[PDB]
């Protein structure tokens, strides 16, 4: 018989991660995107969908 | 033959670098056999030639060592390389381009830059950190170790011959380390 293809998956039990950092990486506890902020001076706010 | 002998000569090892124990010249000689006096006596005053031309060669060219096939050879005495320290250009410099995205201004592409008027370039050395030691190149082993001109040949007491002209002979062990 023709078929087609379905290809979801499922991660549990563990939570995503995004990095405030410009490469990603995780370099201790602070991020050198993290206290680039205080370089600056900006208190700006943020939208997410 | 004790007089006037065929020089001993060497053998370049690849890997190691060292000498792999020299050979008799076995692949220049003349063929002399059929020859009456008047060449003969010719032929030997060929011969004590270049057993006179390979020790005014030994002389200029040669390091004067005791150990001839040394094991390991040290570091002032082995060709390094010391090229020209590697002066990199910097593109930007960024005590003052992290300022400038801060302002706003996201930047693309890439004096040199128009934002800012200094660039600064730095140099560095670009030799090893430690020079080489323990074995010789070919162009060492085309340099030193000229063919061995061995007179009055193996007339001596044990150890006191050249025992390195043997191509299995380790300089520091006084021995073959054979098949174990």
């Amino acid at each position: 018989v023709p078929s087609l293809t379905q290809k979801k998956f499922l991660c549990d039990r563990t939570m995503w991660r995004i990095p405030f950092s410009s490469n990603f990486m995780s370099m201790g506890a602070l991020t050198d995107l993290g206290q680039n902020m205080l370089y600056a001076n900006s208190a700006h706010a943020l939208d997410m969908t | 033959s004790k007089e006037i002998p065929t020089p001993y000569m060497w053998s370049y090892q690849p890997q190691m670098g060292l000498a792999a124990g020299a050979s008799q010249d076995y692949s220049s000689r003349m063929n002399w056999l059929s020859a009456g006096p008047h060449m003969i006596g010719r032929v030997n005053g060929i011969r004590a030639t270049r057993n006179q031309i390979l020790l005014e060669q030994a002389a200029l060219t040669s390091t004067p060592r005791s150990q001839l096939n040394p094991p390991n050879w040290p570091a002032v005495q082995v060709y390094q390389e010391n090229p020209a320290p590697t002066t990199v250009l910097l593109p930007r410099d960024a005590e003052a381009e992290v300022q400038m995205t801060n302002s706003g201004a996201q930047l693309a592409g890439g004096g040199r830059s128009s934002f800012t008027p200094r660039q600064a370039y730095l140099t560095l050395q670009s030799s090893s950190s430690q020079p080489r030691s323990g074995g010789i190149g070919t162009l060492q082993f085309v340099e030193e170790f000229v063919p061995s001109v061995y007179f009055n040949p193996f007339s001596g007491a044990p150890g006191l011959y050249p025992d390195d002209f043997i191509p299995n002979y380790d300089a520091v062990s006084e021995s073959v380390d054979g098949y174990d």
